[PDB]
RNA sequence: GAAACCAAAGUCUUUGGGUUCCGGGGGGAGUAUGGUUGCAAAGCUGAAACUUAAAGGAAUUGACGGAAGGGCACCACCAGGAGUGGAGCCUGCGGCUUAAUUUGACUCAACACGGGAAACCUCACCCGGCCCGGACACGGACAGGAUUGACAGAUUGAUAGCUCUUUCUCGAUUCCGUGGGUGGUGGUGCAUGGCCGUUCUAGUUGGUGGAGCGAUUUGUCUGGUUAAUUCCGAUAACGAACGAGACUCUGGCAUGCUAACUAGUUACGCGACCGGUCGGCGUAACUUCUUAGAGGGACAAGUGGCGUUCAGCCACCCGAGAUUGAGCAAUAACAGGUCUGUGAUGCCCUUAGAUGUCCGGGGCUGCACGCGCGCUACACUGACUGGCUCAGCGUGUCCUACGCCGGCAGGCGCGGGUAACCCGUUGAACCCCAUUCGUGAUGGGGAUCGGGGAUUGCAAUUAUUCCCCAUGAACGAGGAAUUCCCAGUAAGUGCGGGUCAUAAGCUUGCGUUGAUUAAGUCCCUGCCCUUUGUACACCGCGUCGCU
RNA sequence: UUAAAUCCUUUAACGAGGAUCCAUUGGAGGGCAAGUCUGGUGCCAGCAGCCGCGGUAAUUCCAGCUCCAAUAGCGUAUAUU
């Protein structure tokens, strides 16, 4: 049973938020799990990337604790990426998931020729640095499929994107920080300014200015 | 016994060399300071283990091998006999508190005795207050072996071991009765004026440190107690010495002193107390010297990479993890 | 930006303002060789062969400090007491013997641990002797009995129908040889199902938020305070869970209360004795003593001092108690695990029985010696002798009362108690009061021995134990070293439980007489915090000899 | 067919039941797909490109069994991208 907390949270119990759209339309804080799990449900799928095993240094001695990398991803739309680290396995999987559906972002999907049917590639070439690790996502043809190294492959996968070329400089051998530089470019697809957004933003209202009668009632 | 005669010799005292400087010595440093023999050596400390000889230590983080008090004994048996000093082990033997007497024979057959000293902080340190004990105690026994005394003759020390001459007998807090009381009164009294005129104090000159032989003649064991006659409570540690013998004859031999000794004579005697132009011969000895240092600097490093404990600890959990997923 | 940091080290995968020099894992090596410059010392230029999985840069926790501050502990010391260590004996461990002297642990957690006081059992050890030891397949015997059971007698260390005279019964409940793997009242190892112990005794650990690429950090802290991440309070933290704490019992206190025919008192009768003494006996007084319950009662309550004027700390009045002790409380680490749980579980063994059952006799005590816990002593503050008077913890269907016979252990007769009832007012010992001894190996001290007697028990010979005579040893307050000890405590002194047929110098409780010194410190011996620093560097093992 | 042949193609007959008309080479800790299986060995023999494995429970050696990759190919050394 989810009884929700936060205001947002509220809202989608109910139906007053219809889709996972307009929490990022109004850059919201995700901070409930179970949202993600309302909006996107069956669709989300996920892969354990690694389990790294880590001695944590303690005044009674060394214990064993894993460190989780998991990319959670439904198909042709969100993707997201959590690391935990617990003493059990199983638990830092949970805890990781949890915490990769916190962090689901949208990307912008593009066409790479012509813009005929469904799209499938990365819009332009994005880029994603995060500690000396440089992921270059490129746009690339119909039916190429992700030429990636392993995890930057799984992560265009659930993010559904088709096909991307990828290119990665600096010490990709570490394995957080990877991961974490290819959600970086993939989040950076949105945040890209191209000719196509360049109309004026009309302003909806905000969930909270909109349903601000509803959440008198709680 | 004694069955292994090469390189148990040069592995024990690389020991010996570690131990000085610090605790539990690695066997990384070992086979470094013995470079006569590479990789074969630690097949030797699984057979040094065996006896009494080293002690393994993998505490936390600290991984090696320190010498045990069996192993320090060992050490110094095998130095006496390349002197010819020891050869065979006579079985008499009268195990003390502070030192262990052992009957030791050598070439020609005459038996000596043997002491070898038991101080028991760490085992480090107490391995190495052994070794001031013996140096103290031979020091002494040569310097009254040398002024006329009656004490066991001074032979060789090592470490810890001290080579005396054999002097059998019974120690004279278990004697029932003596044939002459009055002689052996006499020669005792006259020992610690002797002892006096030398400009020395015995402090505790009981029947406990006394030994007869034959109900004759009175001999003198056990010295690292003794004190200068400087010191301002002198005639006090004279006296009581005094009273504990005219006492004890009253008490066991029912004979009482004619004679009262209590003379103080500093010194009459020694005070003992205080106790192109460089030739190619030249060269290659410089240069073998270098090449040596910088082939036993790699080794030191090669060596350091023994950690073995460290990746079979992290193999383990890391089995566990697999099998959960 | 790896980062510390950098307004440049920025305007770099959204990569191109011009332009010079220069690096390509570490060493070898900035060495050789050449050339050139240099009076020289040297400079510039400048390799290779070969060797090595690394050489390093930033940051981060703090195993260790031979770093510093605090704090604490008679498993530390100080001032002391009792000592042990010296003697005899007893016991434990080494060691030594022996057929065997069964045994893990070796500076706390090795050392009267296995409740282990071992004649038998216990007993695991030794010397002996009978007895039989699966299923399966093959080959033999049986109804012209396979085999079981069996009175008495003779056998060896034993009343061996598991041998012969007896063969008398019993009707398949088979047993006689040979083997080959597929042996199970098996042994151990792993997967998994339940449940223990070990170290300190004060912490341990999340969740969410924040900080960092990340290891990590914050929470878990300036300060005061506390045994303490305790508390006040400060605050990028806020909240938790677990344990300690809290909970419960117990003890101290009640002339208040509830009661007690298995507790006791008082008074009153009767009796005995000289107006009194009586554990002599008989019901009206109800709880003081005794018991066992409820309810109280102490909460830092009050006062004074100190304190950020708060958290708290110290002192003091009244009080039974101002700082009672235990369990709970149901932690952290364990790679110590524990147990008749399941896996057609993995192996190893099964006339090489994973200690085969029983029978008889031994051994565990043996003894030059070490290392140790104890008992008795070493006398005069005593020993002996007589008299006097007081417990408590507890136990008991062997604890025992009472009479008689016993010098003495003990017997014999008769009762009570399956227990606040009887042992049992538990009649204790020290101690006290008198008697004799008189500084000596003494009458102290009792070892060791010699004769008897009595129990216990199938059995006391290597003395079970007790009793009575006689002998009477070492020991004259114990060296170096070392243990326990702050008040009803140490020490003296007896008693009860515990294994148990008799067995007690052991262990564990209880009373009784009852102290000296201390109320301090970190000096030694250790332990615990806090603060701060941190991921074996260099300079001082060789000589000769033939192939 | 072809100079003549051979081969292929075309065709009469015979020619397939798993002890056959039988598939190999490498590997099975990680990199890197696939065993904490069983026996042997005991820092020995050996393996291992590298990290490492072996000093008595060896997932790494020699075997057995089982499995995986490639498959009429598959290993190894070297030059080079």
């Amino acid at each position: 049973e989810w009884m929700p907390v936060t205001k947002l949270g509220r809202l989608v119990k109910d139906m007053k938020i219809k889709s996972l759209e307009e929490i990022y339309l109004f850059s919201l804080p995700i901070k409930e799990s179970e949202i993600i799990d309302f909006f996107l449900g069956a669709s989300l799928k996920d892969e354990v990337l690694k389990i790294m095993p880590v001695q944590k240094q303690t005044r009674a001695g060394q214990r064993t604790r894993f460190k989780a990398f998991v990319a959670i991803g439904d198909y042709n739309g969100h993707v997201g990426l959590g690391v935990k680290c617990s003493k059990e396995v199983a638990t830092a999987i949970r805890g990781a998931i949890i915490l990769a559906k916190l962090s689901i972002v949208p990307v912008r999907r593009g066409y790479w020729g012509n813009k005929i049917g469904k799209p499938h590639t990365v819009p332009c070439k994005v880029t994603g640095r995060c500690g000396s690790v440089l992921v270059r996502l490129i746009p690339a043809p119909r039916g190429t499929g992700i030429v990636s190294a392993p995890v930057p492959k799984k992560l265009l996968m659930m993010a559904g994107i088709d096909d991307c070329y990828t290119s990665a400089r600096g010490c990709t051998a570490t394995l957080g920080n990877f991961a974490k530089a290819t959600f970086d470019a993939i989040s950076k697809t949105y945040s890209y300014l191209t000719p196509d957004l360049w109309k004026e933003t009309v302003f909806t209202k905000s969930p909270y200015q909109e349903f601000t009668d509803h959440l008198v009632k709680t | 016994l004694r069955y292994m005669s090469r390189d148990d010799f040069r592995v024990l005292t690389a020991v010996e060399m570690g131990m000085k400087n610090h605790e539990i010595v690695p066997g990384s440093l070992i086979a470094s300071i013995a470079s006569l023999k590479h990789g074969g050596c630690n097949k030797v400390l699984r057979e040094l283990v065996k006896h009494k000889l080293i002690a393994w230590e993998r505490t936390k983080t600290v991984q090696g091998y320190r010498l045990t008090n069996a192993g320090y004994d060992y050490l110094a048996l095998k130095t006496l006999s390349s002197r010819q000093v020891v050869e065979s082990v006579g079985n008499q033997m009268g195990v003390g508190k502070e030192s262990d007497i052992y009957i030791v024979a050598n070439e020609e057959g005459q038996q000596f005795a043997l002491k070898l000293h038991r101080l028991g902080r760490h085992n480090v340190s107490w391995l190495y207050l052994s070794r001031l004990s013996a140096m103290k105690e031979f020091a002494y026994m040569k310097a009254l072996y040398e002024r006329k005394f009656p004490v066991p003759k001074p032979i060789d020390y090592n470490r810890h071991a001290v080579v005396m001459e054999l002097i059998n007998g019974y120690p004279l807090c278990q004697i029932h009765h003596v044939e002459d009381p009055a002689s052996v009164y006499d020669e005792a009294m006259e020992l610690i004026v002797k002892l006096a005129n030398h400009g020395l104090i015995h402090g505790d000159f009981n029947e406990f440190n006394l030994i007869l032989d034959e109900s004759d003649h009175i001999t003198m064991i056990d010295f690292p107690q003794m004190v200068s006659t400087s010191h301002p409570n002198a005639e006090w540690y004279f006296d009581r010495d005094v009273k504990c013998i005219k006492d004890f004859f009253m008490k066991r031999f029912s004979y009482e002193s004619e004679l009262f000794p209590t003379f103080k004579d500093i010194r009459r005697e020694d005070t003992l107390d205080v106790e192109s132009t460089i030739p190619p011969e030249l060269v290659k000895q410089k240069v073998k010297r270098q090449l040596t240092k910088q082939q036993k600097s790699a080794v030191r490093r090669r060596l350091q990479k023994g950690a073995n404990i460290f990746t079979k600890q992290r193999r383990e959990n890391m089995q566990n993890i697999k099998s959960s997923l």
